RNA sequence: UCAUAGGAUAUGAGAAGGCAGACCCGGGGAACUGAAACAUCUAAGUACCCGGAGGAAGAGAAAGCAAAUGCGAUUCCCUGA
RNA sequence: GACCGAUAGUGAACCAGUACCGUGAGGGAAAGGUGAAAAGCACCCCGGAAGGGGAGUGAAAGAGAUCCUGAAACCGUGUGCCUACAAGUAGUCAGAGCCCGUUAACGGGUGAUGGCGUGCCUUUUGUAGAAUGAACCGGCGAGUUACGAUCUCGUGCAAGGUUAAGCAGAAGAUGCGGAGCCGCAGCGAAAGCGAGUCUGAAUAGGGCGCAAGUACGUGGUCGUAGACCCGAAACCAGGUGA
RNA sequence: GUGGGUAGGGGUGAAAUGCCAAUCGAACCUGGAGAUAGCUGGUUCUCUCCGAAAUAGCUUUAGGGCUAGCCUCAAGGUAAG
RNA sequence: UAUCCUUGGGAGUCAGACUGCGAGUGAUAAGAUCCGUAGUCGAAAGGGAAACAGCCCAGACCGCCAGCUAAGGUCCCAAAGU
RNA sequence: AACAGUGGUAGGAGAGCGUUCUAAGGGCUGUGAAGCCAGACCGGAAGGACUGGUGGAGCGCUUAGAAGUGAGAAUGCCGGUAUGAGUAGCGAAAGAGGGGUGAGAAUCCCCUCCACCGAAUGCCUAAGGUUUCCUGAGGAAGGCUCGUCCGCUCAGGGUUAGU
RNA sequence: AGGCCCAGGCGACUGUUUAGCAAAAACACAGGUCUCUGCGAAGCCGUAAGGCGAAGUAUAGGGGCUGACGCCUGCCCGGUGCUGGAAGGUUAAGAGGAGCGCUUAGCGUAAGCGAAGGUGCGAAUUGAAGCCCCAGUAAACGGCGGCCGCGGUCCUAAGGUAGCGAAAUUCCUUGUCGGGUAAGUUCCGACCCGCACGAAAGGCGCAACGAUCUGGGCACUGUCUCAACGAGAGACUCGGUGAAAUUAUAGUACCUGUGAAGAUGCAGGUUACCCGCGACAGGACGGAAAGACCCCGUGGAGCUUUACUGCAGCCUGAUAUUGAAUGUUGGUAAUUGACCUUCUAACCCGCCGCCCUUAUCGGGCGGGGAGACAGUGUCAGGUGGGCAGUUUGACUGGGGCGGUCGCCUCCUAAAAGGUAACGGAGGCGCCCAAAGGUUCCCUCAGAAUGGUUGGAAAUCAUUCGCAGAGUGUAAAGGCACAAGGGAGCUUGACUGCGAGACCUACAAGUCGAGCAGGGACGAAAGUCGGGCUUAGUGAUCCGGUGGUUCCGCAUGGA
């Protein structure tokens, strides 16, 4: 509240919609995938094991 | 009980890596013919919230 | 009972004058001097906005001239 | 007119009323207040009144959830948030 | 029971929803303590009695009946110092005289006289204020807790950190429980792309990014709750009254 | 005089907003209820370190508020002041 | 000379007052009003101006029956020059 | 050690004092606990001891923990007690004396005369009150004084209907 | 155990009223008038049933106004209300579906077309009261002029009749004159410049009446000149009993000054032995009551209305309950509509007889009346301070009233910037398709001298001429290598942006080289992202339109 200044909120404009159907993958960076040794058939489930 | 984000807030601001907040500019509704192009394009674009409303605003969006 | 005054108006005052010193170092974009009309001119390095704004086009160190009799002007030098 | 209404008599551990200032399910249902005024909105289906309970009530065995080499009544808790 | 202990805790420790108030609905108190045991003061004395002084009982009666303790205001009796020529926010500093004698200290009480000096609080630009508040004394009387948020500090673990309900277990610790939550990646309204991404026709420029967290605790502050305490006039609902 | 009737968003009024239990421009009681109060009052131990403001802007705003200014604490940058 | 800047936690303040100087408003009135500027008060006790927030001098950590000064003073009240 | 600094409202920051309760450890106490009263003691402050009296059974200390944790102001709430002050008042009115009773008498009883009401201040009786009625005893409180008296206190008694 | 009289205002009268500051001129009243009401009356209370009205029935009942009586009660129907109504206009739900969108069987190399069904909108047409409109109506709400010289003229719906008038009305005003008095702002009587009387919110009178108001007399008096004395109650003394409001602590003088501007308490003086008792109130800004006035609060409450938004009530239509016939007139291929009249059987009866039944309730049965109407439900429109919730700004040398509110320019403004007042001056809410861009070229005001019209001033020509002009427009700052004037070609009054600055609480605002795209002008250099510069504008939400490699709630679409 800005004692009835119009609020900043107010003052800008809504932007945007948020998609029903988003995506969001869990990133995994080449970094993290030097920790398994080598032959190591990495699945999501061992990453998340 | 748990403290509610302000819904109006949620739908203008978006918080940046760094915890800035994102916000559009005013003045991008109507009246093009009374602003420049100038003006206009640089509207256009987003911008940061402020220190002093940022201090202002911050928890309002603390749930996001 | 009492009159009333016509009076009252002032326009928001529009900050003119000097924005940088001479002998100062002003980047490229860096305005020199407000104005209306042309009270200092454009010297070396400085250009003219569309009111009348002096400003550096170059990197270099601000140099309020005389520029002949009457007149005055606003140069930027390249630092070396 | 037959009837029926009505009347009479007998049999009923039939009902009635109370409360525990609680919990439950319904019927009806505010305003102060908040919105820095105020009418949509809020307070709140709250308080209150009324009816019905029961030891619990209500719900409940898919004209469901969903979008998987699916799930399998309802209720309640955590979480989703 | 890291709840109260008689102004608290129930309104009510006690013959209390009583007494009392109100036509009524309804409002609604105060008030605990002899002693281990009544052994509750035979008897004598003053007094009509009340009350007292002895005597007796008892550890104690100055525990003798709203009788454990027994503060302060307030009321008195006695008297060490001062006081009837003095102008006083009452003290303070200086100071004889007189009277005492200690937690033994360059001591205590009193105070002729001299200097200085307009209470406290609140509220104010500014109050000795001829603004506000308090008769006095005593008791009681105001930033709390819950759940979220955030920051600092602390601790554990660390590119990870952590479990919730629940089950077992002292109403406990703890074990189990990984569902979930936050972080390790961002950018974009979004599809999406990703150490980038968005804008844009653009290898351009520019925006935002790239180039230690998390669980718990203490503390500060914030949010939602009456939210530091006290205070309206009013509003509404259901009753009670001619 | 006695016995009765009318009840509060109501009654009653040869009318004064009069009267309705010493209450009346809307009785009384209880509840919503710790209504709300940008207003007034009050807010309880001590010492030390530092120490304002009474301004600007905007405000149905003007004795309120918000951001900035000025104070403070911590951690950085360091040597800009 | 030792401030300054950045980030974050916590504020309070938004009635100001007078004095000097520069202006407006006023009547070149006001202890008026409204700005600018510096000071003091506010939030500052001490000495002076009899008394006297705002003037002059000067910033109280505490003790001393030492000393030197400031403004202001030195006949008596009353310290110091009849 | 040296050098410098230390007025302060709002307000920020820090360090502490004290209160109740809890845990653990260690103590005190009928050879006298807490509380209370007094004192010329100690600490930079909040505060803390010591001694004596009263009291008559509980209570410190250390470290940590938790808070109904500190009052002088709220025309605060409750209680007590002041001040005003021996002051205002003692609520329309005729009594006087004699005798009696009694610890005590202007005030109670009796007598005498006087005075007042008399379309009432008389007699009866509603409503309402609920034992206030009568007798004996009483005098703390109530009675605006007093009190031997009373509508007060304690006992006992008292209300009779075919009309 | 009445004082009385003269005169006037008001109200006819007796009554009634603010329990507890108003008894009155207020209310009531008899009388008057308007209006509604045909009886299940209207009106009223109640959601309804049931009632009051009334066991009444237009000579009655409700409502409004006026207020005995007497004489009277004028003009205006434009407005508003009420009543009635012809054409014309307008208007709801409901009815009605011409069309259109979405989907897709099919069809098409694709793009797209597209049956049927479903689904989402939907135009014409139809549609009541009401309203506009027209007429009437003033004992309905109301209204009853200016100006100029009885006349003119303007204006109006029409311009105040009778009566009254300095008045419960008259500001100016103690109007003027007269009466009454020694003296009369009051009083009485006239006058009429009625600030601002006036005819049932009645006008003017008016005997009687009044704890009415007003002026004057007689009588009477301690009301007064001007006080005195006396009686009793309290005060006062003694015995008994014994409160209260108030109160920071007080050993509590005076003067002048000082100070939050009015001091017992501060300063300097002046005065003052200690303690009471009876008295008096100057002060303690004495006590009492958190000022009623005033302002403020985005506080309340009651009241009003052509404030807003609603609601009840009332009116009106559609539809259900709701049927049968006869006509007549639609629209589809004989069914279904529309309306008229009739019918009886639903529905209704605060009508009669009979029964339940000793029953003015209710129910049943039979007559009669009415009748698919009414009533009731749902939906719709109108009306609607009857009732409800609310709003009704701020600044302000107190508030109200007046003025102001955003933007630009100047001055105040103290030679950076910034800087206040209801300080001093003005502008803005645009304009321009060139008045923009560029290239090239140019120089203005005014004067002197000469000129047919022609003049001071049109048009030449000459000389002089820092600008004495111009710059779309306020002002300031600029501008003559022009930013001023002219001409050619144009659309840069561009799209993407933007190093860096200015300004700034934020939101915004401003300037910007330079890069890319594709241009304009120019031989080229280059200039151009509107205008010499600085006003010409308005956040968000919500909605519309155009575009779109975005999303699309199982999937494809939408
Ligand atoms: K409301
Ligand atoms: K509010
Ligand atoms: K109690
Ligand atoms: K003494
Ligand atoms: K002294
Ligand atoms: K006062
Ligand atoms: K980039
Ligand atoms: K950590
Ligand atoms: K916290
Ligand atoms: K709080
Ligand atoms: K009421
Ligand atoms: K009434
Ligand atoms: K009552
Ligand atoms: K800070
Ligand atoms: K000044
Ligand atoms: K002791
Ligand atoms: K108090
Ligand atoms: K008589
Ligand atoms: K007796
Ligand atoms: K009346
Ligand atoms: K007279
Ligand atoms: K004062
Ligand atoms: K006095
Ligand atoms: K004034
Ligand atoms: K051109
Ligand atoms: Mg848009
Ligand atoms: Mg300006
Ligand atoms: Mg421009
Ligand atoms: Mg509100
Ligand atoms: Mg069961
Ligand atoms: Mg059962
Ligand atoms: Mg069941
Ligand atoms: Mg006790
Ligand atoms: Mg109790
Ligand atoms: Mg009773
Ligand atoms: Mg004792
Ligand atoms: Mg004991
Ligand atoms: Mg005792
Ligand atoms: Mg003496
Ligand atoms: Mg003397
Ligand atoms: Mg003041
Ligand atoms: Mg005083
Ligand atoms: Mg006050
Ligand atoms: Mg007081
Ligand atoms: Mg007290
Ligand atoms: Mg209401
Ligand atoms: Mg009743
Ligand atoms: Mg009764
Ligand atoms: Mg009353
Ligand atoms: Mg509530
Ligand atoms: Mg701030
Ligand atoms: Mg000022
Ligand atoms: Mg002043
Ligand atoms: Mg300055
Ligand atoms: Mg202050
Ligand atoms: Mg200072
Ligand atoms: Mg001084
Ligand atoms: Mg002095
Ligand atoms: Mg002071
Ligand atoms: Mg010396
Ligand atoms: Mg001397
Ligand atoms: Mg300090
Ligand atoms: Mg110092
Ligand atoms: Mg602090
Ligand atoms: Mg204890
Ligand atoms: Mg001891
Ligand atoms: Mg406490
Ligand atoms: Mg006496
Ligand atoms: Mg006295
Ligand atoms: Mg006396
Ligand atoms: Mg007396
Ligand atoms: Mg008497
Ligand atoms: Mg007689
Ligand atoms: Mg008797
Ligand atoms: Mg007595
Ligand atoms: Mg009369
Ligand atoms: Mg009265
Ligand atoms: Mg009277
Ligand atoms: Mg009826
Ligand atoms: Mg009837
Ligand atoms: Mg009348
Ligand atoms: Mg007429
Ligand atoms: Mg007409
Ligand atoms: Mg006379
Ligand atoms: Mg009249
Ligand atoms: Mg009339
Ligand atoms: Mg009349
Ligand atoms: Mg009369
Ligand atoms: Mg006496
Ligand atoms: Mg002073
Ligand atoms: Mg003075
Ligand atoms: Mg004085
Ligand atoms: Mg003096
Ligand atoms: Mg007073
Ligand atoms: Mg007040
Ligand atoms: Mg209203
Ligand atoms: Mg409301
Ligand atoms: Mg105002
Ligand atoms: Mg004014
Ligand atoms: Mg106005
Ligand atoms: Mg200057
Ligand atoms: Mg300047
Ligand atoms: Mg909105
Ligand atoms: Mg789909």
């Amino acid at each position: 509240f800005e004692g009835g200044q119009m609020p900043l909120f107010q003052r800008l404009p809504k932007r945007g919609f948020t998609n029903i159907n988003r995506k969001e993958y869990a990133v995994v960076n080449l970094d993290k995938l030097n920790g398994f040794a080598e032959g190591t058939e990495v699945t999501p489930e061992l990453l998340l094991e | 009980p748990k403290m509610k984000t302000h819904r109006g807030s949620a739908k203008r601001f978006k918080k940046t890596g760094s915890g800035k907040l994102k916000r559009s500019h005013a003045y991008t509704s109507h009246l093009f013919a009374n602003k420049s192009q100038k003006q206009k394009r640089k509207l256009r674009k987003s911008a940061v919230v402020s220190a002093g409303d940022f201090k202002r605003i911050k928890q309002m969006l603390a749930n996001i | 009972g009492v009159g009333s005054t016509k009076n009252g108006r002032d326009s928001e005052a529009k900050r003119l004058g000097a924005k940088r010193a001479d002998g100062q170092f002003v980047t490229g974009g860096s305005i020199l001097y407000r104005q209306r009309g042309t009270k200092i001119y454009p010297g070396e390095n400085v250009g003219r906005g569309g009111d009348d704004t002096l400003f550096a086009k170059i990197d270099g160190t601000v140099k309020f001239e005389r520029f002949g009799r009457d007149r005055k002007k606003v140069s930027v030098y390249p630092v070396a």
